This record gives C-alpha cells, structure tokens and sequence, in this order.
RNA sequence: AGGACCGAACCGACUAAUGUUGAAAAAUUAGCGGAUGACUUGUGGCUGGGGGUGAAAGGCCAAUCAAACCGGGAGAUAGCU
RNA sequence: CACAGGUGGUCAGGUAGAGAAUACCAAGGCGCUUGAGAGAACUCGGGUGAAGGAACUAGGCAAAAUGGUGCCGUAACUUC
RNA sequence: AAUUCCUUGUCGGGUAAGUUCCGACCUGCACGAAUGGCGUAAUGAUGGCCAGGCUGUCUCCACCCGAGACUCAGUGAAAUU
RNA sequence: GAUGUCGGCUCAUCACAUCCUGGGGCUGAAGUAGGUCCCAAGGGUAUGGCUGUUCGCCAUUUAAAGUGGUACGCGAGCUGGGUUUAGAACGUCGUGAGACAGUUCGGUCCCUAUCUGCCGUGGGCGCUGGAGAACUGAGGGGGGCUGCUCCUAGUACGAGAGGACCGGAGUGGACGCAUCACUGGUGUUCGGGUUGUCAUGCCAAUGGCACUGCCCGGUAGCUAAAUGCGGAAGAGAUAAGUGCUGAAAGCAUCUAAGCACGAAACUUGCCCCGAGAUGAGUUCUCCCUGACCCUUUAAGGGUCCUGAAGGAACGUUGAAGACGACGACGUUGAUAGGCCGGGUGUGUAAGCGCAGCGAUGCGUUGAGCUAACCGGUACUAAUGAACCGUGAGGCUUAACCUU
C-alpha cells in the first residue's frame, strides 16, 4: 500500500522520461489568407482552404 | 502439402437431400500467384511465397513492387510462405487455384481471433465467480488468491491472470471439405473457423490425418 | 372504549450493501419497529464527581467515564525501557 | 469545510387518491462550483434471462415474490 | 432440557441420506417448586426446525443501462520513508 | 515498539510412499475377477443429507473420488459459522466479587501498490548506410484424461456357471480452443400495447415524467445452454521386465565384448510465442553517385546546395483497442456519416371515407415506421503543403576482377 523505502530523484527522473510533450510537427498555411493555422482547423480569422468560412 | 490464401467471406448453411443441415464456413480463394521460390542453396529451406487478391497501385511502395515485378505478378495485398514437403516443384508467377483442394477432405484453417481487449480472469481462463451474496465484499469476479506464503515468496510465471484476448494467431484442424467450387474460388468447409468475416485466412491440408 | 389495529408526519434503529485517508470522528441507500401513549417536542429550571442520574448497560453526566473536566501538590514515584 | 448530518413554529393550490402517502403539475424556486472524451478488466447502483428451482450457505444473507376494494369463505386452539 | 459430560444416548417421525428439529424413554455427570415448578390463548425487527410460493443464492454465468476506473485540460492530497 | 487463527470460498504449486489410466514379475494366476511386489507423476482424481467443523457417518455417483509439502499454501484476495472482549441466562463451583476450555442467545474484518513478483501493453536505443517486406528456429509455453456399446466371439478357457487377451469400429462424460449458420439469452439506440399526469390553444395526433412508468416482441453486436474441432497415430532413446549369442568359471549364465525387444514418463511429432538468440541470423526488393572551407589531420569539424526510398504527423476510421499499439482509407477516393435500394423487426400509421347513439369496427393497407445489417452512391468530411529521414556507407586479413 505505501513504500518501505524512499524512492530516489533519479528513480523519479526516470519515470518522467515519458512525460516530455510533443510540438506540432509544422502548421499550415491558408492559400489565400496566408495565415498559420493547424491542419484540418480553420484559421483564426475564419479562414479553411482558401473559401472564408464563417468568420462572424 | 501446400496450402492457398482466402478471405472469410462468412457462414451458412447446406441442406443435404437426406435432411442434415451443415453448418459451412465459406472462403473465397481466389488464385496464388507464386511471388517466389527458395530452396536450399540460396535460402537454407524448401518453400513457395505467394500473394493474392489486389492491392492499389498508389499504396504498394517501391520496394514492395519492385519484388512483385522481379516475379512479373500484379501486386496482392499480402506475402505468405508455404513449405514444400520435398516433393513439389513451383515456379515464380504461377497461378494456384483452389482446385488444388479437390480431393483432400480435410484442412487445417489457420486465421486471426476476434479481438476481445482486456478480459478478466472469469473470461480469458473460465475461472469461478465467488458470491454474489453472503457478505461477499468487493470480491465477486477478483481471481482470488494468486499463490502461496512466505515460501514461495513470489507469484509463479505463467500465473492466470487478466489481460489481452484474443487477436492472435488460432489454427482449427481437420475441418471436412464440404464443397470446392473452382469456378467461383470457394472452399465450403464444415465448422466455424478463427477470425471476424472479410479477415484472412490460410488453408492447408490436415496434417493429423 | 383501547399502553387496540393498518399507515404518513414525528420518534426510533432489526437486516443488508456502500462508505472505512468516508459526503459523515456512526452516516447514506433499500427494507424495518412504535406511531392517543410507560408517546413525542420547544423554552426555562433543579440534581455535581466517590457525587449525580439510571424501566439497570457500569449506562449517561459537553465527541472524555470501573470515578468528568480545569488548575494546583508536581520535576508524584518508575529496582522498568 | 460553501460538509449528502442536526435544527422549533406558521402557510398548505390542481388531477388521480382514503390521505399531509404516491405520481405528474401551479405559484415559486432550482440543475446541487471541475469539465471534455473513451465505451477495457474490476468495483459500485440497477434491468433482463434458456433449462433447473435453495442443489447456495453457518443460515433462503441478498434477491425474487405477496401487495388494492367489494363479495363469498375461513382450521387447531382459546383467557371467548 | 437455554441444564445431559459420556453423546451424534436409544426408539419413532420427517429426508434418497437429518450431530439440527419434533414425539417418547429415564442411565436427571450436575431439574425441581416465589433467586418459584409445570402449563398457557394472545403477543415478539426473539432462538431452532419443516413446507408451498418465489427466485441469478446456486449449477454457470451472459447481455444490457448508468456512476467510477482509462485518455485530455485545470486544481491538487495522504499514510510511509 | 503486533509474524491475525479453525473451517468455507477463490486460486493454486510441488513431492511420489500411485487412487485411476499405462508397462511388468510372482501367485494357493483355468477364464472373468483378484492378491502382492517392481517401474511409472503425462493427464485425470464426485455431488449431496447432518454438523461451524476438518474429520466422520449416511444417500447416490465415478475409470478413480490418492497420500503428503507449500506460515497445519492462500483474510494488504473474500467470508466470519467456530475460537477469543464488553450483554444475558442455565448447570456447576464459591459466603461473595466472579469462575468453567461446560452449554446457550447476541455481538464493527481498515489499507488509493513504492519495490520484488506475475498478467498484459508501449516508448527508447541497439543490431554498423538507410528503408519496406517475407523468413530461418536457438529457446520458451500450450496440449497429453477417460467411460460405455458393438465386431472379433459366446470363440480361447471352463464339468458347469461364467467368460477373455490381442486387434478393429462406433458413440459419450469432463476439459480446452474457436465460432454465431442453426436453437436461444440479451438487445434502456427498433416497433407496438397500456395506467396516471402535464404540456403542445382546442379536437385529433404527439411529446415529457413516473425503475426503460409498467409491459409485449425484436435488428446488429456480444454470448451458451447453441455447433464445429482437439487429446492421437508415428519416430528416437529408455524404466521395471523379457531375450539372443557368449566367456571369465570346459558346465551354467540377458553381460563382462557384441546384439534385439520394452510404458500415458523422457526427446520428437501437434498448436502458439519467438533473432534484445548483444551468439542481435537469413532471403528478396527499394533509395541516395554534390561544391568548398578550417585545423590539434581524423571513423574530425563547419558552410552552401541537396531532402531520395521511406517514416511520422494530421484527417476519415475499424468485427483493433484502457492509453500507446495494430489494420483500412485520404479525391488517381467507398474510410466514416448521409443518401438510394433491399433486408429485418414491429404488426394494418396518419389523414380521409363508411357502419354504429357510443366505446369501437371496417376500407384505403401487411399500412406506417424501422439502430448497429446487406448491395450501391462522392452529397459532407478525409487540402496543396509542411515535418522527420540524406548525399554511396570504418579498419585488418584472405580468395577472386588480374583462375
């Protein structure tokens, strides 16, 4: 239920080895707009693929 | 002998005129095109590749078609080995069709299980359900003990336990060959066999004979 | 008429599960008992520690009871850790 | 503790109902101060179940079951 | 026997099978007459036993609906060492 | 300054002094069936009545219902009937408080797993240019049970009664794997019936709530009680045991030389995992064929150009799945939803007309509706890109090009 022992800070390190986040790989960009947006999202501006989605 | 490729297209049934309902499992095996041939010299051992069915030419990659076009066969949607018992001869771009299961009256059907995920001990290994009542705490489907005291300090390997089931390699044996029909490449055999329908399946003759 | 009957409020706490670093230092949920009476409840009052009160269990007397709590004798004593 | 607890009195709508039970509603007041996904084991709270029907178990624990009104009818025993 | 050690006493009843239960027997280890004896209708969230009904209690578990468990974002404990 | 107990439950694992099955010697072994001893641990090895019981007795099964070790295995897995608190009685002891290893009724079982271990599933790096596949099998697991009937044969045997060995065939029990065609369960995502109540202005028709309100059916999926399959045969070397030839020892002798048989044990054969098998293997295919600078001049560093095979990421997703992973697809497209057709299920919708005083009935009508299913269909979403990954791949030695 509880440890016999303290685990040590390099124990503790090594658990965290698979705790790094991961960046976007790279960001599209609008044809039109020009603007960086994630793939398959609209952009800020209310932009996707060029056609100017709602942006109200 | 060699076995063939198909696909589990699924089950029906076969009215026999004496009044006997088989139960059919039914398997489209369409030709094997021999990809290649090793033998001892080269590879150390007697066998035939083969592939079958069709694959998009957009997603076969180059190294991939570069060994179907060395064996001048279209591109199949898989590779498969079979050994050769000393006694067959192929030779790169033949085509095997499921006449070659005329007269064997017995396979063996090898295939994929239905993947179950994480199964609990009272479905992956048949163990007993404690009580559901009589102050049972918490306790209804747990395993239970998992060994023994101080002496063997230690849970056993191979100890049954919860986890993955199915989705794995099963093979039936000695399954009739109820029907083979060469003009519609099926192969009808008695008995239900491993794997979800549209899955793959490899057919060999019965090895228990 | 009834320490009568069935049954809500109200007062209880027989069984089970849950919870057991709980939502809760005793509760929740589903059932359960009494429910015009030796009933229940508000407000105020009285009984004080070898004493109180007790349809009596050593029960209860401010989450503490085979002798409450607080301060004092007091740095009790401890051939024991 | 912004705690599923405790806390006396007063007010008492509609339909069904014997009813202040219960269901659904009015007036009125709230959705309970982390959410979003997934749809494994296992746990919790529930629904259903072939054939059998207490073989379960210390024990029918739990669950299932019975359940209303009217009429008919109702044993041993009894302090009537 | 709320009492019986020997003891699951013996016989009968109930069950295919009954250390429990019920009825007799009396060899009462170690009942007995207001620290009452023996009966007793009614009553009991009381102890034991047997039936009908009923069922996932069980043979033997299956599926399903929800709350967790699992993943993401925010906040962020504990015993132990 | 805490190593929680009897029994039950769940889950086991080992020993062999073997209960069953297998192989044998002897027999006061005719046969059938036994007795005793030897070999053998592969697998298998009851349900109930009573009692807290283990045990035991009893009922009825089975090829058999083995004996032991494992903290009299197993309470950070369950139970709490028993033991073993506080309540209360009986018998008994005591003047009494109380007591009994006498009985009797009642009586809180906590822990979110750090490490080892185990069951699963990933990330990293390695394997010496990189990459996509298919493999070899060192090694490791799984599996190994057995009844009954029939034929041989009413034969061998036996005075009869009774009744085989060896061999062959069929059909079961238990267990295991897979599967959903059938038989069924489930099916709060499908249809219908129905009670109370509220609402949509009202009628009609519908919806909310009451455990899915209560129910009746039921698609896909999952699933067992459902239906397929499995244990082997064979081979090698043996155990007990049986032998052949044969001396030491002129004989005898299974053994000393030599040779042949011999079991569910052993090694294989069957199924699964498997090259982190760092001893990192094999085969096939694919990709990269720039220009300079510095220097402590070497498996060195830096700039420019180049960015392949392939991978990853993102998106649509799956009979794959806890998350990762794995599989399919991304417009040169059926991946998912929608849509079209069909099937299935439910059972003749609504509206209107007719009959009836009316509740209702009838016609239109097997109607309407219909989830996960089947066959199709680019209507919607799966965007051009970007990102990672490079630029011929060390040294030594040997044989070949230049046998």
């Amino acid at each position: 239920a509880v440890q016999q022992n303290k685990p040590t800070r390099s124990k503790r390190g090594m658990r965290r080895s698979h705790d790094a986040l991961t960046a976007v790989t790279s960001l599209s960009v609008d044809k039109t707009s020009g603007e960086k947006h994630l793939r398959h999202h609209i952009t800020a501006d209310g932009y996707y693929r060029g056609r100017k989605v709602i942006a109200k | 002998m060699i076995g063939l490729v198909g696909k589990k297209v699924g089950m029906t049934r076969i009215f026999t005129e004496d009044g006997v309902s088989i139960p059919v499992t039914v398997i489209e095996v369409e030709a094997n095109r021999v990809t290649q041939v090793k033998d001892l010299a080269n590879d150390g051992y007697r066998a035939i590749q083969v592939t079958t069915g069709a694959k998009k030419a957009n997603r076969v990659t180059k190294p991939e078609a570069g060994h179907f076009a060395k064996a001048g066969v279209e591109a199949g949607r898989g590779l498969w080995e079979f050994r050769l018992a000393e006694g067959e001869e192929f030779t790169v771009g033949q085509s095997i069709s499921v006449e070659l299961f005329a007269d064997v009256k017995k396979v063996d059907v090898t295939g994929t299980s239905k993947g179950k995920g994480f199964a609990g001990t009272v479905k992956r290994w048949n163990f007993r359900t404690q009580d559901a009542t009589h102050g049972n705490s918490l306790s209804h489907r747990v395993p239970g003990s998992i060994g023994q005291n101080q002496t063997p300090g230690k849970v056993f390997k191979g100890k049954k336990m919860a986890g993955q089931m199915g989705n794995e390699r099963v093979t039936v044996q000695s399954l009739d060959v109820v029907r083979v029909d060469a003009e519609r490449n099926l192969l009808l055999v008695k008995g239900a066999v491993p794997g979800a329908t549209g899955s793959d399946l490899i057919v060999k003759p019965a090895v228990k004979a």
